[PDB]
């Protein structure tokens, strides 16, 4: 693929330069151009942190689904949605697999394995983002049309979780359709990377644009709208728990924003670098390089604990878990 | 997987779906429990609600509809047995419609051992409000007979009841004092709400108040079910 | 997963002034997903490495 | 105060009863609990095959 | 006048002829016999379909058929060998606290805060359950009702009186009076010629169906008696109260025999039943559990946890195969 021949300044310069003089400019010094040996995150740290992230995710999802399984009789649409979010450990397991195996077995690198590793990761990231908007919509419907009975139906929960899964699957399938196996050109080691051929630079803005507009901004706007309506309805009542439901709405929206914004800002901050809008330097690329890994790990961490902190904010779930702890301490000890 | 056992599972599913359909129809009704003293105005409240829909003692149900909402109101006055043995039956009622007659701060009970009727009503209110079965149930307090109150609030001073009182023998600052005295008996003031209203013989302003309170109660129940919180 | 891995072009700036006999060594890479255009890395002297002009009419002309 | 007279008559009717010793009663209880021990599928568990609710 | 002084003297006479008769104690005897060990039971079936707290339950005369009443206006008749709902009957008043199954297979009784005992015909000529009778005459809530036959039924209510009815004519054939508090529980002798009633004044009375006069009065509890059951022999009975303790009384000795109580239990007893042989005593509790006691030694031989609100009704089959427990969560569990 790449080749070169040392000129050696011999009788034949390997390019016929002795017979050509041309001209030379004045004395020039420094002006470093070639960039190499840039500080990047070690590949072992990513898998190491993701392993314990997966452990936390599976522990929380199991704890939530056990309590759902106990009190299955009196369950509403929101419980169904929260259980639907729990199909994430099964999506993260298939992504940690084919990557741990791929890390211990360098030869099992394949184009069909990179896409399987990235599709499940995208699905795991995107499922809860769209399953939370449905929770907000149900919460609005259960406060607006409070005297009716259809907002409390479980079929609504099943339909909404099916729609959320459909949207997440479509987004992941669109975003994963160009991963492939690429040989690195400074170390000649195979890896997974986007390979669109000649135009494998516009198929890095399309994925990023779809991720930011249809994965961050639209869910944020829908969440804000469906919670502002709920507050504007519940503000006019005389309930004592009026300042207790503001600290849940604000907490949920702020947590989503805080944990999902840095990854998207440190993608524009890199697209600008690729398009020559920020002065390029060796130190610049190397701050973004670790920032991308840190922010992606942050997003995965947030997506791993959505059901646990969504259920712990409620009082019924806290009562159930307190009773479970009492039963666990009374026996087994 | 038999022949005679097939018309024993389809029948069970018939019954199960009929029960499911009947169980969600009874969840759209508002069930209220009426309580009051020996004579506070419960009968006049029942008359005011204008029942529309639909030895032998005990429960006296009363069904009515206001702005597409069915209320069933259970009055327990014919049950003179012990209260602790059946008061836990009404553990899931929407609200309580405790009634107190304002013009009772001068008289005494017919049992004739000289206690104030208002004090006895307060004792019953604080014995019902602070109960194990009713820890989140909202209370709708009616203070009837405000027309008769502005007959005895002039000649008779309040000092007969609540001797510590800061004067001002008029209608205002005396009905508010009674309202505050009744609402001070709440031991869960940060979780449980009390909706007070002076009713007298007002017309179509009592069922509206009950509707306005049960709307908030239903919204609170839905909030608790949702996960908000 | 591996979503922080990026491959970028090595040469920050293109410098002219091709000096005969002031070149210790040369090296030529190839186009690919990492960088679209070809980039040449040459050690003028000692360990310092500079990039010649990617312009074909002069550099690739002799290549 | 006829209620007191009724209570007195009831107490007399109760007091006119005959009583047997506690030892004999305990012996009878033991005899009944022993003579029927094998036929109790709780005191003496029965196999699931026998159990309709297997 | 002073005839009340004649009382508390005949009471002293009874107490005098209640101590010389106590030669030994049931605890002293039954020392040589080995303990039953550890009774481990498994919940074979779970019946669901109610939408509110379950307040009563009765077993079919042979087996396999069970009736349950809940505070949602539904009386449900299940077949227990499967989880099939044989019948569902809607009630006119949703505040019911008792139910019964006739010892013939075709009748059902219900009652509650409406002071009416409703008798339903199960197997009619058209297949739809119809209210066969509505017995009225009580001035308090109905607490218990038991079928003496297909034509007679004994009811106990909060009026502080019991009544022996006549279903065909719907009139009180006999009235049993003497209790000073609400009659909370009632049990029938195996021969249907005597029955015991446990009331809210911490007392129990042994009546006589044919005559209609009280014969013996048993005291010893501290709080209200909520449940009562008869020994299979028919010469003893057991009661449960709010003192978080059960007790065993003897008809012939006219005395208390043993007290089934233990620490870490303060809740109170709602139900009580006996095993077929009469060696186990099952008792439901307000602490969400159900305990099995060795009746001959008063050692807790097992626990039947698995409910989460309360245990209000509890019954044992005629053959003794299974034990049915209802809870305040619309759940019945059948243990074996």
């Amino acid at each position: 693929d790449f080749l070169t021949i040392f000129l050696d300044d011999d009788e034949s310069w390997n390019e016929t330069l002795n017979m050509s003089g041309y001209d030379y400019s004045g004395n020039f010094s420094l002006e470093v151009s070639v960039c190499e040996m840039t500080t990047v995150v070690p590949y072992t740290w990513n898998v190491g942190i993701l392993s314990l992230i997966f452990l936390i995710n599976v522990l929380g999802n199991g704890l939530v689904t056990y309590i759902f399984c106990k009190h299955r009789s009196r369950a509403g649409a929101i419980d169904i949605l929260l259980l639907g979010i729990c199909l994430n450990s099964l999506c993260l397991s298939i992504s940690l697999l084919a990557e741990v195996l791929m890390f211990l077995f360098p030869n099992i690198i394949s184009t069909g394995l990179c896409r399987l590793e990235i599709f499940f990761y995208y699905l795991y990231v995107y499922l809860d983002i769209f399953s939370v908007v449905c929770v907000s919509l149900v919460r609005y419907l259960l406060v607006a049309y409070s005297t009716r009975s259809w907002p409390k139906k479980q079929s609504l929960g099943w339909v909404l979780t099916s729609a959320a899964l459909l949207i997440a699957l479509v987004l992941s399938g669109d975003a994963c359709r160009h991963r492939s196996r690429v040989v690195d050109p400074v170390s000649k080691q195979a890896m997974c990377y986007e390979n669109a051929g000649n135009m494998t630079a516009d198929w890095r803005l399309h994925v990023r644009t779809v991720s930011v507009t249809a994965g961050f901004l639209l869910p944020l706007a829908l969440l804000i709208l469906f919670y502002a309506l709920t507050w504007c309805v519940v503000r006019r009542t005389k309930l004592q728990a009026r300042r207790k439901v503001r600290g849940v709405i604000v907490a949920v929206v702020l947590l989503f924003f805080v944990f999902c914004f840095p990854y998207h800002v440190l993608n524009l901050l890199d697209t600008l670098l690729r398009r020559r809008w920020i002065r390029d330097s060796c130190y610049t690329r190397g701050l973004i390089n670790v920032g991308l890994a840190v922010t992606s790990l942050l997003q995965a961490l947030y997506s791993a604990v959505v059901p646990l902190i969504y259920s712990c904010l409620g009082s019924l779930f806290r009562q159930r878990m307190y009773g479970l702890f009492q039963s666990l301490r009374q026996s087994f000890m | 997987l038999s022949a005679e056992d097939k018309a024993a599972v389809e029948r069970s599913k018939m019954i199960d779906r009929n029960l499911r359909e009947d169980g969600e129809k009874a969840a759209r009704e508002v069930k209220l429990l009426l309580l009051g003293a020996g004579e506070s105005g419960k009968s006049t409240i029942v008359k005011q609600m204008k029942i529309i829909h639909e030895k032998t003692t005990g429960i006296v149900e009363t069904h009515f509809t206001f702005k597409d909402l069915h209320f069933k109101m259970f009055d327990v006055g014919g049950q003179r047995s012990e209260r602790k043995k059946w008061i836990h039956c009404f553990e899931g009622v929407t609200a309580i419609i405790f009634c107190v007659a304002l013009s009772d701060y001068d008289l005494v009970l017919a049992e004739d051992e000289e206690m104030n009727r208002m004090h006895e009503s307060m004792k019953l209110f604080d014995s019902i409000c602070n109960n194990k079965w009713f820890t989140d149930t909202s209370i709708i307090l009616f203070l009837n007979k405000k027309d008769l109150f502005e007959e005895k609030i002039k000649k008779s001073p309040l000092t007969i009841c609540y001797p510590e009182y800061a004067g001002s023998n008029t209608y205002e600052e005396a009905a508010a004092y009674i309202q505050c005295q009744f609402e001070d008996l709440n031991k869960r003031k940060d979780t449980k709400e009390i909706y007070t209203h002076f009713t007298c013989a007002t017309d179509t302003k009592n069922v509206q108040f009950v509707f306005d309170a049960v709307t908030d109660v239903i919204i609170k129940n839905n909030l608790k079910d949702c996960g908000l919180f | 997963a591996s979503v922080a891995t990026e491959l970028r072009c090595q040469c920050l700036q293109t410098l002219q002034g091709i000096h005969p006999k002031n070149i210790q060594s040369v090296n030529v890479k190839s186009p690919g997903p990492h960088c679209a255009q070809t980039e040449v890395i040459a050690t003028l002297k000692n360990g310092r490495k500079a990039c010649l002009n990617p312009a074909s009419p002069i550099v690739k002309k002799i290549i | 105060i006829a209620q007191a007279r009724k209570l007195v008559e009831q107490l007399k009717m109760e007091a006119n009863i005959d009583r047997i010793k506690v030892s004999k009663a305990a012996a009878d209880l033991m005899a009944y609990c022993e003579a029927h021990a094998k036929e109790d599928p709780l005191l003496t568990p029965v196999p699931a095959s026998e159990n309709p609710f297997r | 006048d002073q005839l009340r002084q004649e009382a508390e003297q005949l009471k002293n006479q009874i107490r005098d002829a209640r101590k010389a008769c106590a030669d030994a104690t049931l605890s002293q005897i039954t020392n040589n016999i080995d303990p039953v060990g550890r009774i481990q039971m498994r919940t074979r079936r779970t019946l669901r379909g109610h939408l509110a707290k379950i307040y009563a339950m009765h077993w079919g005369t042979d087996s396999r058929l069970l009736v349950s009443a809940s505070q949602d206006g539904k009386l449900i008749i299940w077949d227990s060998y499967t989880t099939n709902k044989v019948h569902a009957i809607p009630l006119r008043s949703s505040w019911v606290m008792t139910c019964a199954y006739a010892p013939s297979g075709n009748y059902v009784a219900c009652g509650g805060l409406d002071n009416i005992c409703s008798i339903y015909n199960l197997k009619t000529r058209e297949g739809n359950v119809r209210v066969s009778r509505e017995l009225a005459g009580h001035t308090g809530y109905l607490s218990c009702c038991r079928f003496l036959d297909d034509n007679q039924i004994v009811t106990s209510s909060g009026d502080t009186t019991c009544a022996l009815w006549d279903i065909e004519t719907g009139q009180q054939t006999t009235t049993f009076t003497g209790h000073t508090g609400d009659v909370m529980s009632l049990s029938l002798a195996p021969d249907t010629r005597l029955f015991v009633s446990g009331a809210c004044d911490a007392s129990a009375k042994l009546w006589d169906v044919r005559e209609g006069m009280c014969r013996q009065t048993f005291t010893g509890h501290e709080s209200d008696i909520n449940a009562i059951c008869f020994f299979p022999n028919g010469n003893a009975f057991a009661t449960g109260s709010d003192d978080a303790t059960c007790r065993l009384f003897d008809l012939r000795a006219d005395q208390e025999l043993m007290t089934y109580s233990h620490d870490n239990i303060i809740c109170g007893i709602t139900s009580v039943s006996f095993s077929k042989s009469g060696r186990l005593l099952l008792a439901g509790y307000d602490d969400f559990n159900c305990n099995v006691w060795d009746a001959l030694k008063a050692d807790r031989a097992g626990v039947l946890a698995g409910h989460d609100n309360r245990v209000s009704c509890l019954g044992v089959t005629d053959d003794g195969m299974a034990v049915a427990t209802g809870s305040w969560d619309s759940f019945l569990k059948i243990w074996n």
